[PDB]
């Protein structure tokens, strides 16, 4: 049975490269519009993450699927750093300084999915994609730092740090297993 | 051994008079390339089947062809225990007939074992080493079967001692 | 045939490679570095544990710790770090697809090889492994099946006599005296 | 003089061009590999891939530079060199079994393909339609046609078969050449005629060859016998029964001496005495070479102590399957090339071979 | 599944009724005038007298290497085997070295035809005969034995 | 080690 | 090209392979598998350097199948997926293929016999409304095969990837009551080979692994000749084991399977098809014809289609037909069998006979105006223009 | 007189021994063998040669798991015997110690999965006919006997001979459609994903999260967690959310005993309650080669059978084997099958033009009183009839033809 | 197909 794809693609959704520039409900700066409905792509990705890591086949159907794939790949990086922390007030700083850290984008060495991701066509699109991915990273880390840390002992719950070894289709934004 | 020396010399000299194999595509079917001694489709590509025997009941039948040789061996079997052991041993040899590339999963009727050396086995593997393997089998099979017989005797003695010890 | 990683990983220096070559692909000192001063220059990227040659080059500001002492693993976290650096950085190969032939000195505590197997199966998920005695491999390398191997590594020395392949396990002499003791002296 | 191993798998057949600077071989698969002599080493320059089964006959026309290849897919191709690539033209053989051998005619106007369909296919060109057509010689043949060699007068054709017989057919095509001149084989030469048919009834015929002057036809049998039929002596047969393994190829280095090879892996030389009508074993051409031994390393000692608990004193380590004449023609040869089932290609020399052995006299 | 239609038309082997199959020719003079081979009475006379070499040569004087009759072939084979398996083990080399190349190429056929129906000690002497005949004639003799089309 | 020597 | 500069294209549109070119040509200009793929991620494959578009079609969609989920738009000659077929046709007439302006070209299409009429109607509708071709004709496949061979009589046994059909034709007059259609072909043989290989421990369960098994069946498999002798070879000897290297690197071994997968054409009951093999079906088709045409039908058995390229299929077909004839016509008289004259015409380029026949027919009828279905006739009548061909639809 | 035939159903995770004619297997032991194994060098065929009588120093069944100084080997993997030495020793103690049968007076009825290679049957025939000398053997497919085990729990007058049997054991899950008593073999499906894959998945889940589980029991725990707290979920992501937001109710505790110091360890059973069985409806969780749910495989099985026997096959889908004893397994299976069938029927009606509304296909999944040993009882029926002694391979047949007498089974033609 | 067989 197929994995969990995103259902946010709209015919009037704009594209960056070949990824749906989906609106996001956040406070950080970025080129994505602001969301009024109660669910953006990041909430959907955090909702589908725990199930999408067990599947081993993921058919890219539209561009919103590519955005959700990126966010699912980045939650696995957030978890690796949140596993080490021991206080939500430190998890937030770690997530901020990780979102700031520039990760490879489509069309550069180190990005795991150059084959199925259209690189930018010029410099302006490159800059817009960089800013968009940075905003996505920042808001995903911000939202996830409130899920990983449970208020009973204020340290990463073992129900979220057990997915550190689980890689989404064995791909990752970091090095090959490092 | 030294009682099989002329018999094995004759068998070896007849083996490298055959085993002069060549590539050949079939005549009775469009594009198949099959060993001509197994299908027996054309009677012009079949050499005379030569038998080399040491006595009445130990022999080698060699059937040559243009792209295949079938060597059937009828081994010495003195009594019933040696017959049972030879049957089981040849059967355990057939079981792995893809590790032995020149072996045959079923012996020719009347013979104990059978090798089928096509031309690919003489193009991709050493020919003299195949001859040496056949002759070494013929040298050592009797010795190995006798050691099996001695093992059966030892097992019988150990079982008897394990029973009569409890009384 | 299958390609099987051979990771000596004796004390002193880890030497890992592929089975079938004539020299280890990657040889680096088995040390783990830890910064012992404050970081003041933010934005340059920092790490909290340097491993191998990187820890050697930056030794001026690190506390080098050997995870193995006298042939025994004494700190398993740093040992896992060493193995991770060997697999994913030096050989750059996925460890969950190749067998692993590790080595251990004779007369070591059984808990050592037990935890070694547990780490290699539950952390890296290697499909198969094997823990061989160092001197036996040393005799393999010499191309003979009889002789007494006298292996003097960096943390342990030991002799193993073998005759026609039948190693005598009652005359294996071990001696905790090797390169590190000489360095301290 | 040298030995070069192109691959470890057998070589089905090979062919050289006019200036003996390029060779076309079969790597024991569908492809044809054309290597070129570059100094002292060989470098593959062309790959010809059109066949469905492995090629069994290649022949290179010197003057026109056209290759002909016949394989076990019942097809034949004529490759011409367009600019930098070889383009194939398909020939319709109309056979229903695998082809076995191909030979250009001396004048490069037609070529003969012997197949396992018990026929010979004489293929020629139709420039009225650009159509490679073929006629069939199929009367006295009862098995595969193994080897072919053309008479120097572009008409007669020697063919060995698996029916134990060597024959001399007449491949006269009355639409590409004129009526031929009378030869000591016969004056009546219509297409498909039978000029000569050996009396042997034992052993297949692996190789036939006409003399340099077209007055003698020699052949080798699986019966270990080498025979020569002379036409100036009422077609008299002189046979020699060898005591070694059979032969597979032969050639005429002079009008009196033959160079054969076979399942022995070394070339032997025979001679013909016309004043008596009998063959003589001239002797082995190759000098038995002493193959140097190598000390074993520890990795290889244990590798062959665990796994398995040169014997031959010639250049080739498997039977020799094809002998061609490199330079000098068949009237006075100086170099002959041998290819066998070990992927090797031995360029021999007649002068050096005659020098190394002083007990060796070439009639 | 299984087939519930008649598949008996696959058992008929039409290839044995083919018209383009290989048939082994034989000469018209060799088919009309059959050669009776050796004279057995002469052989028993030369054996009773006690001359082994001359009886050996009289066994190989003429052979049914041209006929197609099974009785004459079997009788000649029997006589030549009676001569071969009765030599002393010492005089075999001398008898072998007194034969031309065709003599050896025929002796090897008479040897390889004596293995197929052996007796208490026939093969133990035919093996020595084969040893000497191979020392003289080489593998070419065994190949001329294999690639023969009429057996003796 | 645990007893005798450090390791 | 005709006297109006309008290119006359010929397109075969097979279930397993598209063969397209121009009229009068001697060889198909482009032969590529007819499959449409979409990019997917897999946990066992890793590629990050070859640009993979959101929709790969045809040749590139087969060579790059390791990173795609592929599906055929056709099946059994019946178009199951119309959008994928429209993508395949866009690619066929696109720049990286036959490069034509479909507004000013004629096309020659084909179709198997005994096929639902809505299929042909929708194909013509698509060709006239989407690509807006200036002329379309839909010829019969056996007629094209007999055009390519150069005959006027014969029983075409056309066995493609998707479907096998036996169509006899006598002196140019089509007998449509003898057209038989058996639904076993390359694809069912491939599925049976997948089953047999699964019996050995290899699992080919993905969309891409089907092409791997297809390329295995094409290299190794062959049709037996004397199936008892082939079974004796497979059970007694070991000369039928052959190794094949999958694209990933694994080495599989194929043995008796080599002659068991393609045997499902002569013994359909192996794949749960209740009927007769291609040989028995051919014999029944012939023996259903009038007495005066059987003797000529036996002499012009024309093979066609890729699935008849198995090593030794003509000889096995001939042997089967001779055995059937001996048992069921001569009633067991072996003497008369030598008088029975079959001739199974298997040309060397029998894998593209339909395209060559289409090329010949188009080269003949390019310059006529009563042969092609013109776009104006479509705009005036609709799907009734097909009545020009002889197929009456309202 | 005659003695009852011996029935030995040898499965990957458990073997059922009995004498035909009874109602339940006399023994249900684990399919394991404890032999003495030490550190040796060399091949496996060479270090197995035991001197003297030391090859009889082994145990099987329950007595082989208790032995802490022996090495426990499992000869059967995925239903296919990968080791024949251990299998022969296992069979000889099954015959001479547990059954106490003299193997020359009893016909034997062994079992097999659908895709057992013919060489395995030939080796089994060689073992039973030449080593044990049985007068007759019969190697029946495993799931086809499981159909005749649902008749003891269903009302009179509705015990049908037609149904789709789903046998999910320790090593293999196969689907066999039987119609009117005739095994439709060319439609059988066979997937090597079964109970033991669930146990490996569950232990890998527990080992990535929990702490305190002794290594030497990390498998024995993942069985007690799988066969106790495991159920089936109607939706996966919704269940993950239900566990995340209200963990205090859905997360259970498992308390086991470390059988070296007899202390007690406690672990938390969380997601592996529903992720275990989910590899049935998502086989990619355990083996990335297969990607097809079990409902779709059953639908393909039934849609490949003849047309007029498709509607009864949907009505009597009989579960069997241990791995189908998961709460609400049949319910989710029937729900998915009903979805598929109703969608297909509505599509056919729409394509027809909208004039007829066909009978909705009744889909039923039958759980019965005998599932854990449903195969064996089936055998105990077949091996208790007279006609049984007419379908066995007599000793004469083997002595005449050889082991190739046992080479055919109803999965392949000719 | 629409009825009978898939296509
Ligand atoms: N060529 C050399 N000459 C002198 N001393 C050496 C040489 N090579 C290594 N050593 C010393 O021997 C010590 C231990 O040897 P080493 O090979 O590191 O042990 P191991 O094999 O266990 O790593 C090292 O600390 C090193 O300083
Ligand atoms: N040489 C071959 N041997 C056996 N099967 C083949 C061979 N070539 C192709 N096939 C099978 O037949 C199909 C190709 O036949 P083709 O006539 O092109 O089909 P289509 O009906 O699509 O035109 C392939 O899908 C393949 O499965
Ligand atoms: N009640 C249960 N719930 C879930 N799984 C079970 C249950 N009972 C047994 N199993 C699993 O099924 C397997 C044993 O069932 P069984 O039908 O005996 O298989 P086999 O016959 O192949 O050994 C074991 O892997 C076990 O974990
Ligand atoms: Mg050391
Ligand atoms: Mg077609
Ligand atoms: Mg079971």
């Amino acid at each position: 049975m197929p994995a969990y794809h995103s259902s946010l693609m709209d015919p009037d959704t704009k594209l960056i490269g070949n990824m749906a520039l989906l609106p996001i409900r956040s406070q950080f700066k970025g080129p994505a519009p602001r969301e009024t409905k109660d669910t953006d792509i990041v909430d959907e990705a955090i909702y589908y993450f725990k199930a999408n890591v067990f599947f081993k086949n993921y058919e890219i159907k539209n561009e919103a699927d590519r955005t959700l794939i990126y966010i699912t790949l980045y939650i696995s990086e957030c978890l690796k750093k949140l596993q080490k922390c021991n206080s939500k007030s430190q998890g937030e700083k770690e997530m901020y300084t990780l979102g700031i850290t520039n990760f490879p984008i489509p069309g550069e060495p180190g990005f795991p999915l150059n084959a199925i991701y259209a690189k930018p066509a010029n410099k302006q699109e490159d800059e817009v994609m960089r800013a968009y991915l940075q905003q996505l990273r920042q808001e995903t880390g911000l939202r996830l730092c409130e899920k990983v840390f449970d208020p009973q002992n204020d340290k990463p719950s073992k129900w979220w740090t057990c997915f550190v070894k689980r890689q989404f289709m064995n791909k990752s934004l970091s090095g090959p297993g490092q | 051994t030294a009682t099989l020396r002329p018999y094995l010399s004759a068998v070896r000299a007849t083996l490298q008079a055959a085993l002069c194999l060549e590539n050949f595509s079939s005549q009775v079917v469009e594009r198949h390339n099959k060993p001509e001694v197994e299908v027996r489709s054309s009677k012009e590509l079949l050499l005379q089947p030569v038998t080399i025997s040491r006595n009445e009941k130990e022999k080698v039948l060699i059937e040559g062809s243009i792209n295949s040789v079938r060597v059937s061996i009828a081994v010495k079997q003195a009594d019933e225990i040696e017959k049972i052991l030879c049957h089981k041993f040849m059967r355990f040899m057939m079981m792995r007939a893809e590790n032995f590339f020149i072996l045959r999963r079923k012996p020719v009727e009347g013979y104990d074992i059978s090798f089928l050396i096509t031309n690919f086995h003489t193009e991709q593997m050493y020919k003299h080493k195949l001859v040496d393997f056949v002759i070494h089998f013929m040298e050592e099979i009797d010795k190995e079967i006798s050691e099996m017989k001695l093992s059966v005797n030892a097992r019988a003695r150990i079982v008897a001692e394990e029973f009569l010890k409890n009384f | 045939d299958i390609a099987a990683l051979v990771v000596d990983n004796g004390s002193g220096m880890c030497k890992a490679g592929f089975a079938g070559d004539d020299a280890p692909r990657a040889v680096f000192p088995s040390i783990v570095g830890r910064p012992r001063h404050q970081g003041v220059m933010v934005g340059m990227g920092q790490k909290d544990s340097y491993v191998g040659d990187e820890a050697q080059s930056k030794r001026g500001i690190l506390t080098l710790k050997y995870p193995i002492e006298h042939g025994i693993v004494t700190n398993w976290d740093d040992m896992e770090k060493i193995w991770h650096h060997t697999f994913y950085n030096e050989l750059r190969v996925a460890p969950e697809e190749h067998p692993v032939l590790l080595t251990e000195a004779p007369l070591n505590p059984k808990a050592n090889r037990e935890k070694m197997t547990q780490i290699m199966f539950e952390t890296f998920n290697t499909p198969a492994m094997y823990v061989a005695i160092q001197a036996v491999l040393s005799l393999y390398a010499s191309g003979r099946t009889t002789g007494i191997v006298m292996d003097s590594g960096d943390g342990v020395t030991h002799t193993v006599p073998i005759y026609e392949g039948y190693a005598l396990p009652h005359a294996i002499l071990r001696l905790d005296l090797a390169g590190r003791d000489l360095t301290d002296y | 003089m040298a030995y070069h191993s192109f691959l470890v798998e057998p070589i089905s057949c090979h062919a050289w061009n006019k200036d003996r600077t390029q060779i076309a071989i079969c790597p024991n698969n569908h492809e044809v590999h054309i290597y070129e002599k570059s100094g002292a080493k060989w470098t593959k320059v062309h790959e010809l891939k059109e066949h469905n089964g492995q090629v069994t006959g290649i022949d290179w026309a010197p003057e026109s530079n056209r290759i002909v290849t016949c394989g076990t897919d019942r097809n034949a191709y004529v490759w011409t060199l367009k600019g930098r690539t070889w383009k194939p033209t398909l020939v319709i053989l109309r056979i229903n079994r695998a082809a076995r051998c191909v030979r250009w005619a001396p004048n490069e106007n037609k070529f003969a393909v012997g197949s396992g369909s018990r026929v010979i296919s004489i293929c020629y060109f139709e420039q009225e339609n650009d159509w490679w057509v073929c006629k069939h010689i199929k009367k006295p043949i009862r098995s595969t046609v193994l080897s072919l060699d053309w008479h120097p007068n572009n008409v007669l054709l020697a063919a060995g078969s698996c029916d134990f017989k060597c024959r001399i057919f007449s491949a006269y095509i009355k639409e590409v050449e004129e009526r031929p001149a009378p030869t000591p084989w016969g004056s009546k030469m219509p297409f498909g005629e039978l000029m000569f048919e050996s009396s042997s009834s034992c052993g297949w015929v692996h190789g036939v060859c006409f003399s340099a002057s077209g007055s003698r036809v020699a052949w080798v049998s699986h019966d270990s016998t080498v025979c020569l039929a002379d036409a100036d002596k009422k077609m008299a047969v002189a046979t020699l029964a060898s005591e070694t393994l059979p032969l597979l190829a032969l050639t005429f280095i002079t009008d009196n001496s033959l160079v054969a090879a076979g399942h022995d892996c070394f070339p032997v030389l025979f001679t013909y005495d016309a004043a008596a009508g009998m063959l003589s074993f001239g002797g082995r051409l190759d000098v038995p070479k002493q193959s140097s031994q190598r000390g074993l390393t520890a990795r290889e000692r244990f590798q062959n102590l665990d796994k398995k608990a040169a014997g031959l004193d010639s250049l080739h380590k498997n039977s020799v399957s094809q002998i061609s004449v490199l330079s000098g023609g068949k009237a006075k040869c100086s170099q002959f090339c041998t290819t066998g089932m070990d992927g090797g290609m031995s360029i021999w020399d007649v002068k050096s071979l005659e020098s190394a052995l002083k007990d060796l006299k070439i009639k | 599944a299984r087939n519930t239609l008649s598949s008996r038309f696959r058992r008929v082997d039409i290839d044995e009724f083919d018209e383009n199959k290989f048939v082994d020719e034989q000469e018209e003079a060799a088919a009309a005038a059959a050669e009776p081979g050796p004279d057995p009475s002469e052989v028993d006379g030369l054996l009773r007298q006690g001359d082994m070499l001359r009886a050996f040569h009289a066994a190989l004087r003429n052979s049914p290497v041209n006929t197609k009759n099974q009785a004459v072939k079997e009788r000649a084979q029997g006589v030549v085997l009676k001569v071969l398996t009765n030599f002393k083990s010492s005089e075999i080399e001398q008898a072998v070295q007194s034969l031309d190349r065709n003599g050896v190429d025929l002796l090897m056929k008479y040897i390889y035809k004596g293995f197929e129906k052996p007796t208490e000690n026939s093969s133990a002497v035919l093996l020595q005969w084969h040893e000497k005949a191979l020392a003289v004639g080489g593998l070419g003799s065994i190949i001329r034995v294999l690639t023969a089309r009429k057996t003796v | 080690w645990x007893a005798x020597c450090p390791a | 090209m005709d006297s109006q500069g309008r290119k006359v294209v010929v397109c075969d549109n097979g279930t397993g392979f598209v063969k397209c070119g121009y009229a009068g040509s001697n060889f198909p200009e482009h032969i590529f598998p007819a499959l449409v793929g979409r990019p997917i991620i897999r946990s066992t494959t890793k590629v990050g350097n070859i640009e993979i578009k959101d929709l790969m079609v045809g040749d590139e969609a087969s060579e790059l199948r390791s990173m795609l989920e592929v599906n055929y738009p056709m099946e059994n000659g019946i178009v199951r997926n119309w959008d994928d077929m429209k993508h395949l046709w866009d690619y066929t007439f696109g720049p990286e293929k036959l490069n034509i302006d479909t507004r000013n070209c004629k096309i020659l299409l084909t179709e198997p016999p005994m096929n639902p009429t809505k299929n042909r109607e929708k194909i013509v509708e698509v060709m006239f409304e989407t690509y807006q071709f200036s002329g379309v004709y839909v010829a019969i496949q056996a007629v094209l095969t007999l055009y390519a061979q150069g005959l006027l009589t014969g029983v075409v046994v056309d066995s493609g990837d998707g479907v096998t059909h036996i169509c006899p034709v006598y002196e140019g007059f089509s007998l449509p009551h003898l057209t038989r259609r058996l639904d076993i072909a390359g694809r069912d043989i491939t599925r049976y080979l997948i089953k047999l290989l699964l019996l050995r421990g290899y699992a080919f369960n993905h969309s891409a692994d089907f092409e791997t098994v297809r390329m295995i069946k094409e290299k190794l498999c062959y049709v037996g000749y004397n199936i008892e002798q082939e079974q004796k070879l497979a059970l007694e000897t070991t000369v039928l084991v052959e190794s094949y290297t999958l694209p990933d690197g694994r080495i599989i071994k194929v043995g008796g399977e080599r002659f068991e997968a393609p045997e499902a054409l002569f013994q359909p009951h192996l794949i749960n098809v209740e009927g007769v093999g291609v040989a028995e079906l051919l014999f029944n088709t012939i023996q259903a014809a009038d007495i005066d045409t059987r003797s000529e039908f036996y002499k012009h058995i024309v093979l066609s289609g890729g699935s008849t390229m198995y090593p030794g299929l003509p000889s096995r077909l001939e042997r089967e037909l001779k055995q059937l004839y001996l048992e069921r016509v001569l009633k067991g008289d072996v003497e008369k069998l030598s008088k029975f004259k079959i001739r199974i015409e298997d040309p060397p380029r029998r894998k593209h006979m339909v395209f060559l026949g289409g090329a010949v027919l188009a080269d003949i009828m390019k310059d006529k105006d009563n042969f092609w279905m013109t776009r104006q006739e479509y705009q005036e009548k609709g799907v009734r223009v097909l009545e020009k061909l002889g197929v009456t639809v309202r | 007189g005659r003695l009852p035939a011996c029935v030995v159903d040898c499965g990957t995770g458990y073997t059922k021994l009995g004498y035909a004619g009874n109602t339940e297997p006399q023994f249900i032991i684990p399919s394991c063998i404890a032999i003495k194994e030490s550190a040796k060098v060399g091949d496996q065929a060479q270090r197995r040669v035991m001197k003297g009588v030391d090859d009889l120093d082994f145990f099987i069944g329950d007595e082989a798991i208790e032995k802490p100084t022996y090495a426990t080997k499992w000869p059967i993997r995925h239903g296919i015997v990968e080791d024949w030495d251990l299998m022969e020793r296992f069979m000889e103690q099954v015959i001479f110690k547990y059954l106490r049968a003299e193997p020359e007076d009893h016909y034997f009825l062994l079992t097999e999965p659908p895709l057992n290679t013919p060489e395995n049957r030939e080796y089994t025939a060689e073992i039973m006919f030449e080593s044990f000398n049985v007068p007759g053997l019969y190697i029946a497919v495993q799931a086809v006997l499981a159909l005749a085990a649902s008749w003891t729990s269903r009302q009179v007058g509705e015990r049908t001979l037609t149904g789709t049997v789903i046998d999910s054991g320790d090593g293999v899950t196969h689907v066999i459609p039987v119609a009117e008593g005739y095994v439709i073999g060319s439609c059988i499906k066979h997937i090597p994903i079964a109970g033991r894959d669930i146990t490996y998945f569950i232990q890998q889940l527990l080992r990535d999260r929990e702490v305190g589980i002794p290594p030497e029991q990390s498998l024995e725990t993942a069985k007690a967690v799988k066969e106790r707290y495991s159920y089936v979920c109607p939706d996966l992501v919704k269940e993950f959310n239900k566990y995340d937001t209200d963990g205090s109710k859905w997360i259970k505790q498992y308390t086991g005993i470390n059988a070296i110091s007899k202390k007690e360890f406690s672990i938390d059973v969380g997601y592996e309650r529903f992720l275990g069985p989910e590899i049935f409806f998502h086989p990619e969780f355990a083996n990335p080669d297969f990607t097809q749910p079990i409902s779709e495989v059953v639908d393909e099985v039934i849609q490949n059978c003849p047309i007029d026997v498709r509607r009864p096959l949907y009505k009597n889908i009989v579960l069997s084997g241990g791995s189908t004893m998961f709460r609400d397994f049949g319910r989710r299976l029937q729900r998915d099958l009903k979805r598929t069938v109703d969608a297909r029927l509505k599509l056919s009606e729409e394509l027809s033009g909208g004039r007829l509304k066909p009978k909705p296909i009744d889909v039923q999944v039958i759980t019965h009183h005998m599932q854990r040993y449903a195969v064996w009882f089936g055998g105990s029926m077949l091996a208790s009839t007279p006609e049984f002694y007419q379908v066995c391979h007599t000793k004469k047949d083997y002595e005449e033809i050889g082991p190739s007498i046992c080479r055919h089974n109803p999965v392949f033609g000719v």
